[PDB]
């Protein structure tokens, strides 16, 4: 029941928990470009001149 | 807050033209075609019944 001490640790393994694989993808994934407005179909002249 | 009686650039009367334009919408006329067969040709007159907020059916829910 003396406790002695005891000489220096040469090393000190630290013990982790591992880097998150597979979570992110090697692919990017972006937002879709917002398209460019269109001409909508069906425009004609409704307006015709007067007499 | 109403449709108004005349337009406001040209003195057509528009404000019979509320009632007989909701009802070329609820049967399925394109908004270019419900102004058109209203007989408004200038886009004066176009304007008064397209952009119109009818804000009235909403003000008389406060009604006694
Ligand atoms: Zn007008």
């Amino acid at each position: 029941g003396g406790l002695t001490c005891a000489s220096a640790p040469q090393g000190t393994l630290r013990i982790l928990e591992g880097p998150q694989q597979s979570l992110s993808g090697s692919p990017l994934q972006p937002i879709p470009a917002s398209p460019p407005p269109q001409i909508p179909p069906g425009l004609r002249p409704r307006f015709c001149a007067f007499g | 807050m109403i449709i108004p009686v005349r337009c406001f650039t040209c003195g057509k009367i528009v404000g019979n033209k509320w009632e007989a334009y909701l009802g070329l919408l609820q049967a399925e006329y394109t908004e270019g075609d419900a102004l058109d067969a209203l007989g408004l040709k200038r886009y004066c007159c176009r304007r008064m019944l397209l952009a119109h907020v009818d804000l009235i059916e909403k003000l008389l829910n406060y009604a006694p």
